[PDB]
């Protein structure tokens, strides 16, 4: 009531004094420091009357930048720091195919070679971290290792792999079942069936892993504070005192990950 | 100098005291919105007096990080994900260039390796995607390929092209009109007239594209999105 | 000269900065508690001097009493 | 919204103000 | 008005300022440390100017209560004996700071801080006129020197040398502390001026004198206890050896001059043949063992034992030539020996070795170093025109007047001293080069040239006109010669 109003007015006075002190301290610094501003980074952006068509189930990290004509299929994911610039031409991302951290997918200027085609990425493909794609036509069920660079005009056929730290030269086709790699990107070896199983399992594991990141990066301020308080409360345990009190403190469901992302599916 | 640093630190102390007072005033009123974990990233960050100087007609992506004494010419562009960190020395970016997506142009972090060479970028210079320019220098109207890894002490002459993914070793000079590629970088072939014309046209194409990207980035922040984020149930 | 007020203020500032250093924090983390430490150090030093004077006076009185008690042995 | 709602927190603020004022008076009056 | 308070507080401020400076600012740390050392040196030089040389009373006296009944208190004062020691211990610190200038990025702020705390502790040692507090600052030097030896040692041997030095210093220290306590209980106080006017029973003079000798003889290694000095000296940084030999070896002789030669005039006379015997064989044995050493820093370290044992012959002669001439030798030794370790430090910093075998023919590649090294070789071998000869000859004429035999034995010290001093120079400097071992050279830089300049000037200035130093001491050393005498 009256006490609450008085305390509110005192708080207003204190806030005004604090802001004045902040301004004075900024003045003494010589106005050299560049003040932090509101985040102007747009996760999804338009360029020329063209909007991305990100599907409902896709996980697009807030630090990612999906720009221009980008079409992304269900179950796929775009991870932190990734850039998909489809301003000049089209970029189509298939279903279940994840583009990993700091990766760049860009499309040529439709005249880099005269007969340029849009960047097409098939289904259930996985692209490693820091990879660079500049006009490829990666077919479905393919693997691109982390750090690999795919120049314009290349096609990665189904069930083919590009070794990490490779450079596939322009107009180079990787046949099915090969592990083309190296800086010239020459033939290394044939793919074994275990490698194919590993590729499919990695794609499915990333589809499974994108969900917790999506559920964590979309929380509100109120939910974040509650989860932080719960995490602090259950960080350390004391079974002896609980046994003395006859209680059993159990971790809330907000701090429990699904068993399908644990190393071996641990129920307990 | 040393007199300026003392005033800078005292200003930090007073600003910290003022922020603490503001937080205390917020707590009396019951508000706790200062606890929000907002991103502290600044597209233009300074180190004491070393502040980037960006021309008005230059596109700098909001996610690009420019730190220290960095000079950007008119018509140049720093695209998304770029990190241009020059603190121990200066990073000079000319007019009409284009630091393309996820590229890195930085200077050496210590004097133990020797003398830190300032990074100089000419005019109409094309830097490929995810390319590292670590204390090198490039003349105007040159091309740096995708994934290139130029090191310090490297001079790339005018009309010189560095092939994609090539790693130019320390203290290497690329002669004018020659393409250097592979690991380590070695002479491969001589540039043709058509490639020179394409290199010249790419700079103008990216300069025009940067204007559209800046126009789409300078629009007022959407209030519908802000309201939707505010109410999440 | 060196008064108790200044040595107390220096000890308070030093113990504040020492506490901040022991926790891997910057020396001038919270300036307000540095000021509080300076004030508390000055107060404690002045009180210590004021207590020391009275303590010495009491010791002198008590030793006078003890010597007077011992001197009675010769009668 | 010019009202502080938490009654318990308001009493803590009043007690802190009273403690500060009493300490100042104690250091002044004696 | 320059007093002993400011001279002692200057290193305190210097060490406190660097204590709260970020380590990333390496330049600022070095500048502030060097400036503090130079300011302290100028303060000492000013204190020299206003020093009266006609009164035996202690000058610039300052008092600070320690016990509640003023039984023991901080009494600071200087006389003609300890003034030059203060000047030397304030002059050596900036040189030590300048030694580690290039490689200072790795040492950090803990290096200058340690050296400034060292300077603080050594200034108070030469200025204390209280027997107990002289012991407190006497043994407070261990911690900074222990840290210097251990943290910034050369090889893994630093753990052994630090342990050995610490153990020897402790065993001397506590056996001295028992005597100090017995003196305090009997007399009542520990003030030096009061302890010099109290008659000690003849039975108690021998015990107290022996107990004092136990601690002092360790820091002026006589014969049984000069085995810690070589190891701890070789396992030390270049600036660390300058402190150990420049000043830390002057505590024993100063302790004898201040607390032994006066508080027991009768005990000193009885033990005079004992000191003459130990010093005579130490000069003969050490100057002979020096010939068969192969380490560069282990040869000069053995050139100090012979020189410092020649000093204790001078002090116990109890005449103006002896006591007065022994002071000049320590000032000369503090400059000549500390300059030789700079020369070795120059060689070690470039070529990480100390064996004399690897060195030879440097006269053709490092000529400025050879010229400077030769000059201090001449000073180390007691050449006239150098500060060492004045002290060396004045001690001989002070001991010949008391005992002709001890002056004869001590005279063979310069026979052997001139043997290894030039023979080392011939090996290291003269001869043919050895490109198989070492082939890259660099003569003295700007720092090394400038660092040696005050040593060059201060060595001939004392060597050709020692009257400036001598006339400031005769009033103070003559009152020291006779204390119990009244005729
Ligand atoms: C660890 C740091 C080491 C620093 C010490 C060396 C530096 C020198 C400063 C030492 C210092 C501060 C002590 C700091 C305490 C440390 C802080 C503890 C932690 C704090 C976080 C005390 O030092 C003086 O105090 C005197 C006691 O008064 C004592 O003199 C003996 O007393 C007799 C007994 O009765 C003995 O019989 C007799 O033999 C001696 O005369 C001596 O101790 C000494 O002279 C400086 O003096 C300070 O106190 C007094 C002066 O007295 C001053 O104010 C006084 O107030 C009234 C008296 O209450 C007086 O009416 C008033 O007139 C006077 O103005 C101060 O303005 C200031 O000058
Ligand atoms: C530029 C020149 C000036 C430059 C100088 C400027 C000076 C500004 C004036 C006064 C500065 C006052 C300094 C006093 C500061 C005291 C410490 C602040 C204490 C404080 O957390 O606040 C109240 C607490 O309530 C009290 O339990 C105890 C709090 C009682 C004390 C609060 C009363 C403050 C009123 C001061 C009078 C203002 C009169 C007007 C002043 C403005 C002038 C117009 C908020 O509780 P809370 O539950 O919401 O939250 C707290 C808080 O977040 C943290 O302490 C913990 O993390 C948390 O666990 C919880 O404890
Ligand atoms: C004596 C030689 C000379 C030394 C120099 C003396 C100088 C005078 C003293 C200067 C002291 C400077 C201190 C400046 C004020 C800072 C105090 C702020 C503490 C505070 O805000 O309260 C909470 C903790 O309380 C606390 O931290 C209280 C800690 C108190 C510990 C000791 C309590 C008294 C014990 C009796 C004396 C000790 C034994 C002596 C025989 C902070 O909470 P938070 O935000 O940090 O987070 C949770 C951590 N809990
Ligand atoms: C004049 C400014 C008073 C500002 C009062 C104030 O902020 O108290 C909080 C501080 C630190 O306590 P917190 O961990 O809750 O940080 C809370 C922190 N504000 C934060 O943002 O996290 O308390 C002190 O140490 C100071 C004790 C001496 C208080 C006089
Ligand atoms: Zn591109």
């Amino acid at each position: 009531g009256t006490l609450g109003r008085a305390i509110y007015t005192v708080g207003n006075w204190i806030r005004g004094t604090g802001q004045a002190l902040d301004r004075v301290g900024s003045l003494l610094q010589g106005s050299h420091r560049i003040e932090e501003h509101l985040s102007r980074h747009r996760t999804l952006m338009n360029v020329f009357d063209k909007s991305p068509l990100v599907d409902k189930d896709v996980f697009v990290a807030p630090s990612a930048s999906v720009i221009g004509d980008v079409q992304i299929g269900k179950g796929s994911s775009i991870w932190y720091g990734c850039v998909l610039r489809g301003d000049v031409n089209n970029i189509s991302v298939g279903s279940g195919t994840n583009i990993q951290d700091n990766t760049l997918v860009h499309v040529a200027k439709t005249n880099i070679s005269g007969k340029v085609l849009p960047t097409l990425i098939g289904d259930n493909v996985t692209v490693g971290h820091s990879a660079v794609i500049h006009g490829c036509t990666v077919e479905d069920d393919a693997f691109v290792g982390m750090g690999a660079t795919l120049l314009d005009g290349v096609v990665v056929e189904k069930h083919a792999m590009v070794a990490a730290g490779s450079l596939v030269k322009q107009n180079t086709r990787i046949p099915s079942g090969e592990v083309w790699g190296g800086n010239p990107a020459k033939f290394m070896r044939k793919l074994t069936d275990e490698e194919i199983v590993y590729i499919s399992q990695s794609a499915k594991n990333y589809i499974n892993l994108a969900q917790i990141h999506a559920s964590e990066n979309s929380k509100s301020f109120e939910q974040i504070e509650v989860e932080r308080a719960l995490r602090k409360k259950y960080a350390r345990k004391d079974e002896d005192y609980d046994s003395m009190l006859g209680i059993t403190r159990e971790t809330p469901p907000e701090l429990i990950l699904p068993d399908n992302v644990l190393p071996g599916g641990k129920p307990v | 100098g040393t007199l300026g640093r003392a005033f800078y630190s005292v200003g930090f102390w007073i600003r910290e005291t003022g922020q603490a007072l503001d937080r205390l005033g917020c707590r009396l009123q019951g508000k706790n919105y200062f606890r929000e974990q907002l991103s502290r990233h600044r597209t233009l960050m300074n180190v004491f007096d070393k502040a980037p100087i960006v021309d008005k007609e230059a596109f700098v992506a909001p996610s690009a990080s420019v730190i220290g004494d960095v000079h950007i010419g008119r018509g140049s562009s720093i695209w998304y994900g770029c990190v241009l960190r020059g603190d121990v020395n200066t990073v000079s970016v000319g007019s009409g260039t284009n630091i393309q997506d996820n590229s890195l142009v930085h200077v050496a972090k210590s004097n133990l390796s020797g003398k830190v060479h300032p990074t100089i970028i000419g005019d109409n210079v094309t830097i490929g995607h995810s390319a590292v320019l670590h204390g090198c220098t490039v003349e105007d109207e040159t091309f740096i390929g995708m994934g290139a890894t130029l090191l310090d002490g490297v001079v790339v002459e005018k009309h010189g092209m560095v092939a994609a993914g090539a790693l130019v070793r320390q203290n290497t000079r690329i002669p004018s009109g020659e393409v250097w590629g592979g690991n380590p970088a070695r002479f491969l072939r001589k540039l043709t007239d058509e490639e020179i014309a394409f290199i010249s046209q790419s700079a103008t194409n990216y300069s025009n594209l940067a204007q559209a990207h800046a126009a789409e980035n300078a629009k007022p922040l959407n209030v519908i999105e802000f309201e939707k984020v505010l109410r999440k149930k | 000269p060196i008064s108790a007020t200044m040595v107390g203020a220096l000890l308070g500032l030093g113990t504040q900065m020492y506490s901040n250093a022991l926790r891997k924090l910057p020396y001038m983390r919270h300036p307000w508690e540095h000021v509080v430490g300076m004030g508390l150090g000055a107060v404690f030093a002045n009180q210590l001097v004021k207590w020391d004077v009275k303590l010495k006076e009491d010791l002198d009185v008590m030793l006078a009493k003890a010597r007077a008690a011992n001197e009675r042995r010769y009668f | 919204p010019k009202v502080s709602e938490d009654k318990n927190r308001n009493y803590a603020v009043v007690a802190g103000v009273v403690a500060i004022v009493g300490s100042i008076g104690w250091y002044l009056k004696a | 008005y320059f007093n002993l308070s400011g001279l002692i507080l200057c290193p305190v401020l210097g060490s406190i300022i660097l204590l709260f400076i970020p380590n990333s600012r390496i330049r600022l740390i070095r500048l502030i440390g060097l400036c503090a050392s130079l300011i302290t040196f100028l303060y000492s030089l000013v204190l020299w100017i206003q020093f009266d040389s006609s009164t035996a009373k202690f000058q610039f006296v300052e008092s600070l209560r320690w016990l509640p009944y003023e039984n023991i208190n901080f009494y600071l004062g200087i006389d003609g004996i300890s003034l030059f020691f203060v000047i030397l211990t304030t002059f050596l610190i900036p040189i030590c700071i300048l030694v580690g200038w290039s490689g200072m990025r790795s040492y950090g702020k803990e290096y200058i801080i340690a050296f400034l705390i060292c300077e603080f502790l050594m200034i108070a040692v030469f200025c204390m006129l209280d027997l107990l507090l002289f012991y407190v600052f006497f043994e407070s030097v261990l911690i900074p020197m222990f840290i210097i030896i251990g943290v910034w040692g050369s090889r893994q041997r630093k753990i052994k040398a630090a342990y050995q030095f610490f153990l020897y210093t402790l065993l001397g220290s506590l056996f001295m502390l028992l005597a100090i306590l017995l003196i305090l209980f009997q007399t009542g106080t520990t003030d030096l001026q009061i302890l010099l006017t109290t008659e000690f029973s003849e039975r108690r003079q021998i015990f107290l004198w022996i107990a004092f000798f136990a601690s002092f003889a360790v820091k002026v290694p006589m014969v049984p206890v000069h085995i810690w000095l070589p190891e701890a000296h070789v396992e030390a940084p270049t600036a660390g050896s300058v402190i150990l030999a420049g000043i830390l070896l002057k505590f024993g002789t100063y302790g004898f001059l201040r607390f032994s030669i006066p508080m027991f005039p009768e005990a000193t006379l009885c033990f005079t043949p004992f000191i003459y015997t130990l010093s005579a064989i130490a000069i003969i044995y050490t100057s002979l063992t020096t010939l068969r050493q192969i380490d560069l820093k282990k040869i000069i370290a053995y050139s100090s034992v012979a020189h410092m044992n020649l000093v204790t012959i001078g002090m116990f002669s109890l005449n103006i030539q002896g006591i007065g001439g022994s002071i000049l030798l320590m000032l000369s030794h503090g400059l000549v020996s500390s300059a030789l370790f700079l020369c070795v430090g120059v060689l070690y910093d470039r070529h990480k070795t100390r064996l004399v075998r690897y060195y030879g023919g440097l006269v053709s590649t490092m000529p400025n170093f050879s010229t400077i090294f030769f000059f201090f070789t001449l000073a180390n071998m007691s050449l006239p025109g150098t500060s060492s000869f004045i002290g060396e000859f004045l001690i001989l004429v002070g001991a010949f007047q008391r005992n002709s035999l001890v002056a004869t034995l001590a005279a063979l010290g310069m026979i052997l001293g001139a043997a290894y001093s030039l023979w080392l120079y011939n090996r290291v400097v003269s001869g043919n080069l050895k490109p198989d071992f070492l082939h890259k050279f660099s003569d003295l830089n700007g720092r090394e040239v400038f660092i040696f300049i005050p040593f060059l000037v201060g060595l001939v200035w004392m060597g050709v006109y020692p009257k400036v130093f001598l006339d400031c001491m005769h009033t103070s050393v003559s009152n020291l010669v006779q204390h119990g005498k009244f005729h």
